[PDB]
RNA sequence: CGAUGUCGGCUCGUCGCAUCCUGGGGCUGAAGAAGGUCCCAAGGGUUGGGCUGUUCGCCCAUUAAAGCGGCACGCGAGCUG
RNA sequence: GAAUGCCGGCAUGAGUAACGAUAAAGAGGGUGAGAAUCCCUCUCGCCGUAAGCCCAAGGGUUCCUACGCAAUGGUCGUCAGCGUAGGGUUAGGCGGGACCUAAGGUGAAGCCGAAAGGCGUAGCCGAAGGGCAGCCGGUUAAUAUUCCGGCCCUUCCCGCAGGUGCGAUGGGGGGACGCUCUAGGCUAGGGGGACCGGAGCCAUGGACGAGCCCGGCCAGAAGCGCAGGGUGGGAGGUAGGCAAAUCCGCCUCCCAACAAGCUCUGCGUGGUGGGGAAGCCCGUACGGGUGACAACCCCCCGAAGCCAGGGAGCCAAGAAAAGCCUCUAAGCACAACCUGCGGGAACCCGUACCGCAAACCGACACAGGUGGGCGGGUGCAAGAGCACUCAGGCGCGCGGGAGAACCCUCGCCAAGGAACUCUGCAAGUUGGCCCCGUAACUUCGGGAGAAGGGGUGCUCCCUGGGGUGAUGAGCCCCGGGGAGCCGCAGUGAACAGGCUCUGGCGACUGUUUACCAAAAACACAGCUCUCUGCGAACUCGUAAGAGGAGGUAUAGGGAGCGACGCUUGCCCGGUGCCGGAAGGUCAAGGGGAGGGGUGCAAGCCCCGAACCGAAGCCCCGGUGAACGGCGGCCGUAACUAUAACGGUCCUAAGGUAGCGAAAUUCCUUGUCGGGUAAGUUCCGACCUGCACGAAAAGCGUAACGACCGGAGCGCUGUCUCGGCGAGGGACCCGGUGAAAUUGAACUGGCCGUGAAGAUGCGGCCUACCCGUGGCAGGACGAAAAGACCCCGUGGAGCUUUACUGCAGCC
RNA sequence: GAGCUAGCCCUGGCCAGGGUGAAGCUGGGGUGAGACCCAGUGGAGGCCCGAACCGGUGGGGGAUGCAAACCCCUCGGAUGA
RNA sequence: UGGUUCGUGGAGCCAUGGGGGAAUCUGGGCGGACCACCGCCUAAGGCUAAGUACUCCGGGUGACCGAUAGCGCACCAGUAC
RNA sequence: CGCGGGGUGGAGCAGCCUGGUAGCUCGUCGGGCUCAUAACCCGAAGGUCGUCGGUUCAAAUCCGGCCCCCGCAACCA
RNA sequence: CCGAGGGUAGGGCCCGUGACUGGGGCGAAGUCGUAACAAGGUAGCUGUACCGGAAGGUGCGGCUGGA
RNA sequence: GUGGGAGAGGGUGGUGGAAUUCCCGGAGUAGCGGUGAAAUGCGCAGAUACCGGGAGGAACGCCGAUGGCGAAGGCAGCCACCUGGUCCACCCGUGACGCUGAGGCGCGAAAGCGUGGGGAGCAAACCGGAUUAGAUACCCGGGUAGUCCACGCCCUAAACG
């Protein structure tokens, strides 16, 4: 059947990107938490040009 | 007149379509004056706030003239009468000698080629606009302003009118389509005649689809729902209500008057 | 009750006997034929259809007879639902 | 030592199940330490509106090559999408960005909000939509519309040359638009040819023949030619297009009424550039040479594509902005802009490869899902259908045998035809086309494919229309009549309704429990009530604000009923809602009669009665397509029987019509009648309606239903009642190799006993040790800390005239 | 968190081939003029048969599956809500 | 209405959102309703070290652990997945 | 089986809960109006209060046991 | 070839019969009421419409077969 | 044909006053309505009676007649428009062109039906209050269709002289 993962580079970027997270206090805290944690990747790596 | 069909299909046996014979050879509209992009959307910034809206034909807005006092004294020739997707009535395309082209909402009896004009001057004829004062008591009228210089707001639906009843210092009394008795300021413009397309009420949609074409989504009964959804939801195999009938939001829907009492508008109203 | 699947049907059965049939027998208000009733006897047999989910039962047409009950109302790690 | 404890390790089932589609394999030769599995050749089979080909998303080295096989591959592996390394992605014209705007997002102005923040006209961001200049070949092992070859373009910048008042983010025009049906001419694509080109070939009885087989094109500037799209030209007047305007708009006169003329596309042609089969020889994994100076011509079918803003009809009335044309304002007119020709300038990012899939989404080389374009040939009425087949791509990454039970899938049957079963569930009969011919009823459309019939191949003769062609031959579609031939059978294979009668419910097409319910449920047009005068009512939000709606009573919100026909009776006592400037009560406040506490007092400080005090409640009416409700007991007619009539008690009023053992009937298989040999169902009645009944609508209704019941016909393996055959497993051999379960085990029957159902206790009976295929009675077999039931002063969801608050409205 | 699913907004795309033959238009008839009736044309429709595509009706298989919704036969819709 | 031990209590003091609304030393607040007395302070403007908190970081010590412990990580771990 | 309502003149109903009196309509019987009947008018009659038991000074009335009558209930399996 | 007739299938008319049901008719002395005939005690009749145990009543309009 | 005459003949539009009912303002009390008699009902929440304004619908007093017109049904304030039938005179024109009339077609009171209006009065049904043995009637107080308009059906009658 159709499963739940339907990859889209634009969606992933607009949805979970560094700039989206930065836009709101909710998201800014996510970066803070991930930084303090020592996460190698703050936001998902969306590729291609 | 109303177009009628034979039952060559079920739902074609009741279906019924407007007569478009008053639609003069001018079916597609007029750029310049109108159209605008019209912005379909069944809801506010976010959430739906009027249920069951959506779908249905794309539209172009015809930006019509609801304040006729710009062109006081300037007459215009009625050039055409065309279909307007965004109202019950039809619209008149008129050419002002000025050059300017406006649309007026098209009254009953309006003929193409006719002369029409607005102002204190203005022969009392179908199509003309006047401040309510100079209009003879008892004449039927439409596109009436509520307060002066604020635009036509009463009687624009197809086949509607108001009748002038009497006067009272600065106000003339109106009898509105609903039957209400209203004091409306003398200085309010209103155009003589009834609205026309009066056979609009006689049309039978005929099937579900037609409803959808006009963007009317299926309306579901409270009875059909559940207690979470509606006061009428549940219980077992059908149910008669079990309380005084209500809206989904709990207010009673048979009888409960809802106009706020202390409206300052009150001292200008005399009926139902 | 940290699970003993619950009606009926189907399939496969097996057992009890307080025997429906057939075998033996006493009494009969048993002439004979056919019955009634009781005793001995389970070796084998104990039909096909209509309605009902039905068990049971009421019918239809037969038959030697169309027996009753136990087996977790026998049998769902065999089927049906 | 126990926690269905936690982590780790190793067992058991077990050499068991399986090895992922039943599209299919055989052989010969290579290479190698090692071949069913790799490379090659011959044969066989499968897809072919794909299982072929090209894009888009996603993927991100998987692409190419050399070297390798420990792991990854459901077996093997010399092979690989795997390991090591090295290569490989070339753009002014293809796509995206130095262009535009949509929803939406952002947001200077502004508004709002405890803070975080929320709205937000302008502007900006935002794309498969708009705009925009490259076509055909050739080369690499791997890239090419990117490199190269030919032919053809677009921008800027700088020149000269010639024109003109040039000139804005501003005015106007255009861009610019729906659905269905379509005309004319074109191309793509295809079929035919006795014509042209070509290696070759006479086979096995015949054929050296208009014999067989193969191929007969592609791009192409200007200029033409055929199609076809766009558009009227002047002169005045002007108050509108938010400054201006010669532009546009409007009024008035002339000339055209036409595509005549200008343009703008498409298509044919075109200077010239390229391609070019079979077969044969070769050594490649694969391609090369020759065939070739290849030929490159004529007919025919013909689009859904092009001309494209084509036309016709319809209602539901079908983006925006820029590019482009124009008009003028600031300004400038030694500027500038337009046109012609030259030279120069022309960046950034993507490009490999997979891509209906072993490279994407499903943990897997997963029988699943995944948007667009092409998708040939014959035959079948047509077609993207179906059977075979081009090109092209595969044989589905474990094999070999055997020929039991049993399972799955399939084929056939004597005789009977539903006796099967909850039920004809399943399977069968039917089946395409043409022609005859079709009932009740009906909303006059339908019912209708009703039902029931016949025809269907090949051959020869005569013969009617068109289409392309000149009015002709041919080529191509539709037809008619007449003789005859063959078989069991002519839509000879494949795709392709079984039919009727009669009830229930729902009118109808629709919709729904993604993953057990598709229905009689939801929706539906339509009907009625009800609120709403517009800063509407209602909804979201603390607000600002937005939806409603750029709508205005023929309109919008809420409720219910649910096409249509005939209809919807009585009760306002209670509850709701509606209407009532009286009255009663009623909080804060007003008011202070009177009293209290302190002071030597002036004073300061407390309570406090009349009386004035709102909505609300009470009170007075109305309102049932508002919440709802719509009786009991005795008697009576000149056969009995029954009760039109009556008495009496109560009510707010006492169930009308129309239905009725029903989706409603307990007693119940009610009671007659009909279908049957037989009928707890079904159908027609009766009415004693436990417990119908009129908008939670009443009784009907043509048509419609993968709904539900009853019946008959046809036909059958459903059954009497089975039998045989096929294939994939099962079984045996080689290869890989799981699982839940498991206190331990050396794990028999009976009759007892035991926590009351014993392999394990007692007695007796039986029984040598160990396996393999099978059947499931049992281990109260596995699986889930029972779903039901109860418990816990456990939890949630729901309701209301439970309590208490809150929003909201007054 | 709406890359599954639900609705709506913006912008594009898809639906082979067959049947049936509404209005309308034309001619004819009819009348004082009509309605109306015949043909012919015409190509309507939540119209019909049926691929794609979208569904998920009945039966069987699958049940440590190919698959945590599949497969086969059969079936509904297929210019529209 | 909040704060304080103070939950309306005899409920003050301190703070306030709403209404009313002064005085400048013979002026005002306070000492638990209120009043008298006797006393204490001097509102409606601001700044002010030190003693106090913490431990990402460096240093010392341990009747603290010793790779199922000790931080999740002694090991390229906030990694693989 | 459970629960709660009811048996009062011939008929249908009050009368109970706050014990002492049995009342209403109809019917019936006698008289009148009428030719006659009904209607109407004037008088009258009629009740072991379901039975058993006692509580009381005293029971239709209060409390028990039975007896018919009526309505409700009987759910989860 | 045709053809009596047989078979199949679907119709049209007619007759017989059918639980139950609608009204009709006739039947010496049954129940209920008083509609009409005298102004029949509400003048009657009427077409239609609704309502009612029954005759019937009422609404609308008409008639002289009444004043 | 020429020339005139009467008429509620028909259709459409417009308009006038009287009267009822409701609304508001005034003034004003203790009852009004209604019947054979009463009651229901309305009225101290301010009725009835009277005055002033407003709205709305329907019907047209006197003229009016025992009258006129029409083919019948039917037709009544006034105005204008559109239109039918009809009679008198003059004896001018055509010149037998005539009568009836199965069927057909058209009209057709009221009631009723469909769709949308409008709704003052009256008023089937229905609800009360009286009357009665009982009244689903006659009387009274309420009151929905309908009565009115438009269009479309219905085709009946003591459509009667
Ligand atoms: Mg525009
Ligand atoms: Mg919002
Ligand atoms: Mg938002
Ligand atoms: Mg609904
Ligand atoms: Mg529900
Ligand atoms: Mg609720
Ligand atoms: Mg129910
Ligand atoms: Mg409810
Ligand atoms: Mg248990
Ligand atoms: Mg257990
Ligand atoms: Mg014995
Ligand atoms: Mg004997
Ligand atoms: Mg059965
Ligand atoms: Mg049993
Ligand atoms: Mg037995
Ligand atoms: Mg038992
Ligand atoms: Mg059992
Ligand atoms: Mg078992
Ligand atoms: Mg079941
Ligand atoms: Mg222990
Ligand atoms: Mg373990
Ligand atoms: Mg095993
Ligand atoms: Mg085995
Ligand atoms: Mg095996
Ligand atoms: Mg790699
Ligand atoms: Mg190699
Ligand atoms: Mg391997
Ligand atoms: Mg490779
Ligand atoms: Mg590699
Ligand atoms: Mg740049
Ligand atoms: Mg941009
Ligand atoms: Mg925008
Ligand atoms: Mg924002
Ligand atoms: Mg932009
Ligand atoms: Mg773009
Ligand atoms: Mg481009
Ligand atoms: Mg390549
Ligand atoms: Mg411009
Ligand atoms: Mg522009
Ligand atoms: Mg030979
Ligand atoms: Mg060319
Ligand atoms: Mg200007
Ligand atoms: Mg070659
Ligand atoms: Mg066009
Ligand atoms: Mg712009
Ligand atoms: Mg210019
Ligand atoms: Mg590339
Ligand atoms: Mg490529
Ligand atoms: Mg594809
Ligand atoms: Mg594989
Ligand atoms: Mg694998
Ligand atoms: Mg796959
Ligand atoms: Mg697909
Ligand atoms: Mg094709
Ligand atoms: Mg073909
Ligand atoms: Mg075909
Ligand atoms: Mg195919
Ligand atoms: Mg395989
Ligand atoms: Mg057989
Ligand atoms: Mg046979
Ligand atoms: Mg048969
Ligand atoms: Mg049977
Ligand atoms: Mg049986
Ligand atoms: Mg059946
Ligand atoms: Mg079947
Ligand atoms: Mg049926
Ligand atoms: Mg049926
Ligand atoms: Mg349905
Ligand atoms: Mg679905
Ligand atoms: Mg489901
Ligand atoms: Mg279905
Ligand atoms: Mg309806
Ligand atoms: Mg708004
Ligand atoms: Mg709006
Ligand atoms: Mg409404
Ligand atoms: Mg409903
Ligand atoms: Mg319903
Ligand atoms: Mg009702
Ligand atoms: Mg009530
Ligand atoms: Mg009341
Ligand atoms: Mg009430
Ligand atoms: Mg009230
Ligand atoms: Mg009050
Ligand atoms: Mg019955
Ligand atoms: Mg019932
Ligand atoms: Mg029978
Ligand atoms: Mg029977
Ligand atoms: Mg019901
Ligand atoms: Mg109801
Ligand atoms: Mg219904
Ligand atoms: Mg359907
Ligand atoms: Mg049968
Ligand atoms: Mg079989
Ligand atoms: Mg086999
Ligand atoms: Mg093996
Ligand atoms: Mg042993
Ligand atoms: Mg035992
Ligand atoms: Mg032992
Ligand atoms: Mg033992
Ligand atoms: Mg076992
Ligand atoms: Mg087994
Ligand atoms: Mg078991
Ligand atoms: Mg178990
Ligand atoms: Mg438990
Ligand atoms: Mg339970
Ligand atoms: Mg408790
Ligand atoms: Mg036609
Ligand atoms: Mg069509
Ligand atoms: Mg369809
Ligand atoms: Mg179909
Ligand atoms: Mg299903
Ligand atoms: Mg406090
Ligand atoms: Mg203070
Ligand atoms: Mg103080
Ligand atoms: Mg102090
Ligand atoms: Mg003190
Ligand atoms: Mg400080
Ligand atoms: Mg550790
Ligand atoms: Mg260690
Ligand atoms: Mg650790
Ligand atoms: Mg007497
Ligand atoms: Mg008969
Ligand atoms: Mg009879
Ligand atoms: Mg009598
Ligand atoms: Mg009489
Ligand atoms: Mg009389
Ligand atoms: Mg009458
Ligand atoms: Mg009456
Ligand atoms: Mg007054
Ligand atoms: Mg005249
Ligand atoms: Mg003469
Ligand atoms: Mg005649
Ligand atoms: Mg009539
Ligand atoms: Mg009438
Ligand atoms: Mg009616
Ligand atoms: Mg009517
Ligand atoms: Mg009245
Ligand atoms: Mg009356
Ligand atoms: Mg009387």
């Amino acid at each position: 059947m159709k499963r739940t993962w339907q990859p889209n580079r634009r969606k992933r970027a607009k949805t979970h990107g560094f700039r989206a997270r930065m836009r709101t206090p909710g998201g800014r805290k996510v970066l803070k938490r991930r930084r303090q944690k020592g996460r190698w990747r703050l936001t998902p790596a969306v590729r291609k040009r | 007149a109303v177009k009628k069909f034979k039952p060559y299909t079920p739902s074609r046996r009741f279906m019924t379509v407007a007569d478009f014979s008053e639609i003069t050879k001018t079916e597609p509209e007029k750029s310049l004056v109108k159209p605008l992009k019209k912005t379909g959307g069944r809801n506010n910034q976010g959430r739906i706030t009027v249920r069951f809206r959506g779908g249905g034909h794309k539209r172009l807005y015809r930006i019509i003239d609801f304040k006729r006092w710009d062109k006081v004294g300037i007459p215009a020739k009625v050039a055409a009468i065309e279909y307007d997707p965004n109202r019950s009535a039809r619209i008149a395309l008129l050419h002002y000698v000025d050059g300017e082209k406006r649309y007026i909402i098209a009254p009953d009896g309006l003929q193409v080629g006719q002369q029409v004009v607005a102002g204190p001057d203005a022969p009392i004829q179908v199509g003309n606009a006047l401040p309510l004062r100079f209009i003879p008591v008892g004449t039927v009228v439409h596109a009436v302003e509520l307060e002066p210089k604020k635009g036509a707001k009463l009687a624009r639906a197809a086949g509607t009118s108001a009748q002038i009843q009497g006067r009272e210092g600065d106000y003339v009394i109106l009898r509105l389509p609903s039957g209400e008795l209203r004091k409306v300021h003398g200085e309010c413009y209103a155009t003589v005649g009834a609205v026309g397309n009066a056979d609009h009420k006689n049309i039978v949609l005929g099937k579900a689809g037609r409803s959808r074409w006009l963007g009317r989504r299926p309306h579901v009964r409270g009875a059909a729902m559940n207690p979470v959804d509606h006061p009428h939801g549940g219980g077992e195999g059908r149910a008669p209500r079990g309380r005084p009938p209500a809206s989904p939001w709990g207010w009673q829907t048979k009888g409960l008057k809802t106009r706020k009492r202390r409206k300052p508008s009150s001292r200008f109203i005399i009926a139902r």
